[PDB]
RNA sequence: CAUCAGACACCACAAAAGGUGUUAGUUCAUCUAGACAGCCGGACGGUGGCCAUGGAAGUCGGAAUCCGCUAAGGAGUGUGU
């Protein structure tokens, strides 16, 4: 019998989370968020999959279960 | 034996010593006339720490610098009869209060005598305590005699 | 006879209160704006009188 | 003059510092002014008692790593209501002061600091 | 500005477990069990170990903040009353008629009875909530000691017995017979 | 966030004054040279200063508005009498 506080264990954007583009370009390729600017915004290069570094919003994209 | 202490007052010649004074074995009108010993010079508002031990009215003086520079001042007044503030401003003693303040116990926390000197020398509001300047001015220039009762 | 160290906690319920002037609402002694939206939150404040 | 009464402050203790080698910091807690002011009137011949913010010390210590770098064995001991008492007496004389007289019914000395090392006394 | 993370930490003792599933909140200890429903306020509960426990709150505005510090001080307030208690002294004001105050049982309800407040011929009756009791204390005239495990029944049980007491139509800062709330402690009687 | 929301000309209305509602900013000061807030303690001595003396010691009232110790304490902010 202990603290049962649970999870919510949502994925985190951080430095090196890889990352799913889904509209634009790139459309439905991997990335890694290099360093987060701001609420909303990232910026990401996905260098083996040919997307360029870009500023990318948090809507064009949806984090990825992966870190590294 | 015992101990009784009490803090007279402010009188001119005999001027509710019996309130304070009838739980300590002593008397009322003949401690009002033991005070006329002490306080008759002295005609200045001053205190009075009377030590009483359980038989006899034993009254003695606390040494006041503020009356000591009282006693440095001017005493004309009988009593009652004045007619205005029954004050007056006198003479500088500008060694003299600096003996007589650096001798009544050496209160306030002085370290030197030009400390005492000045805290019961320019503390004076009734008198001038100077022949060409005034008071609470001079404790910057009061430098003099300092070593001498240290 | 309400033995005043009772007559100074009842003054602390009733008495010790700041009131405001526009909508005449009873305020606690230390604040700064009337808690009210009628009056705008304002902050015009006084005392509430004293007995005599 | 705050910033003049401050730089005043590190002028002195830079000044108390670099004059005493006989540490003692007590743990002054809650202590009246009657109490302090026959510490005030007593200690006129060898000792000099320094209150004030210990945690204005805590950057007058930092400032000072340079000269004299032994001092830094202080600031894990300036936490507590604790205050200054700088002499030459090594070790007795004034903790027998300090701690035995004017008592009621707080004055004791906490640390004891000689020329870079630390004491129980 | 939007504060990027906020986060509070809830000190656990040793005698009491908490249960956190989406937002009600139980804890269990020494003197019962206290539960909390705290659906409508949308923080995160994280136990980092078994003595403490970090709220937080992400990318959130300024009411929301200060709804993380109230999830706080809520928590506590469970905590310390399932740890401790809580106890609400009383006393009754008057000035000439003395007030008369009883616990009736009336269909399994135990309600308050305040009789003879300023000579009035009207019984008030206040309901004892769910969890507050309700004592006398020795040797210190007219006083009442509400005691119990929540803050908000105790208090506003408190409360309650307080305002029922209005005195109506008159100067209050004059006549000022009630029953006010004096000492707001703690059961345990070390602290 | 509105227990009278607002919504795009002409066009079918609204003002002065206020708001620790909430976002942004300007200037100055403390700012890390540990402040602010809170809790625990002091809040000295000259001094019942000079006085109007039934009584006035900070305190029915008037003017000077000081100095020493200081880390700091006012010839005192009210209460009390």
């Amino acid at each position: 019998t202990d603290s049962i506080v649970k999870a919510s264990n949502w994925r985190l954007v951080e430095v090196g989370r890889v990352v799913l583009i889904k509209k634009g370009q790139s459309a439905g390729k991997l990335a890694a968020i290099v360093e987060i600017i701001d609420q909303k915004k990232v910026l990401i290069d996905g260098p083996k999959a040919g997307v360029p570094r870009q500023a990318i919003n948090l809507g064009q994209v949806v984090l990825t279960p992966l870190t590294f | 034996e015992v101990k009784y202490l009490y803090l007279r007052a402010v009188g001119g010649e005999v001027g509710l010593a019996p309130k304070i004074g009838p739980l300590g074995l002593s008397p009322k009108k003949v401690g009002e006339d033991i005070a006329k010993a002490t306080k008759e010079k002295g005609i200045k508002v001053t205190v009075q720490l009377k030590i009483q031990n359980r038989q006899a009215a034993a009254s003695v003086v606390p040494s006041a610098s503020s009356l000591v520079i009282t006693a440095l001042k001017e005493p004309p007044r009988d009593r009652k009869k004045d007619k205005n503030v029954k004050h007056s401003g006198n003479i500088q003693l500008d060694e003299i209060i600096e003996i007589a303040r650096q001798m009544r116990d050496k209160s306030f926390g002085r370290t030197l005598a030009s400390v005492t000197k000045e805290i019961l020398g320019t503390a004076q509001s009734v008198g001038c305590r100077v022949d060409f300047k005034n008071p609470h001015d001079i404790i910057e220039g009061i430098n003099a005699g300092e070593i001498e009762i240290p | 006879i309400i033995e005043p160290s009772l007559k100074a906690l009842a003054s602390k319920y009733n008495c010790d209160k700041s009131v405001c002037r526009k909508c005449y609402a009873r305020l606690p002694p230390r604040a700064t704006n009337c808690r009210k939206r009628k009056c705008g939150h304002t902050n015009q404040l006084r005392p509430k009188k004293k007995l005599k | 003059g705050i910033r003049e009464k401050k730089a005043e402050y590190f002028a002195k203790l830079r000044e108390y510092l670099e004059e005493y080698k006989s540490l003692f910091v007590v743990g002054v807690d809650n202590v009246s002014s009657q109490q302090m002011h026959e510490v005030r009137k007593e200690l006129r011949g060898r000792a000099v008692v320094l209150m004030g913010k210990n945690t204005m010390v805590r950057r007058a210590i930092r400032g000072f790593l340079s000269d004299l770098p032994d001092f830094e064995k202080l600031l894990p001991f300036v936490k507590g209501n604790v205050g200054f008492v700088f002499t030459n007496e090594p070790l007795t004389e004034i903790k027998n002061v300090i701690v035995s007289n004017r008592v009621a019914a707080g004055l004791t000395v906490v640390q004891v600091y000689d020329n870079g090392q630390v004491f129980p006394s | 500005m939007k504060y990027i993370q906020t986060e509070q930490q809830i000190e656990v003792p040793e005698g009491v477990t908490v249960s956190i599933k989406s937002r009600i909140v139980k804890v269990v200890g020494p003197r019962g069990t206290l539960t909390k429903n705290l659906k409508h306020i949308d923080v995160t509960f994280t136990k980092v170990n078994n003595q403490l426990i970090k709220v937080a709150v992400h990318n959130g505005g300024r009411k929301h903040v200060a709804a993380l510090r109230t999830v706080k001080s809520l928590v506590d307030n469970m905590i310390t009353g399932v740890t401790k208690g809580y106890k609400y002294k009383m006393r009754y004001v008057y000035a000439h008629f003395p007030i008369n105050v009883n616990i009736v049982e009336k269909d399994g309800a135990k309600f308050i009875e305040v009789r003879n407040f300023l000579g009035d011929k009207k019984i008030r009756n206040v309901p004892v909530r769910d969890g507050v009791t309700i004592e006398f204390s020795t040797n210190v005239k007219d006083e009442i000691v509400l005691s119990g495990n929540s803050v908000e029944d105790v208090s506003q049980n408190a409360a309650d017995l307080q305002q029922i007491c209005r005195v109506r139509n008159k100067d209050i800062r004059k006549f000022l017979d009630g029953i006010y709330v004096s000492h707001k402690g703690f059961i345990t009687e070390d602290l």
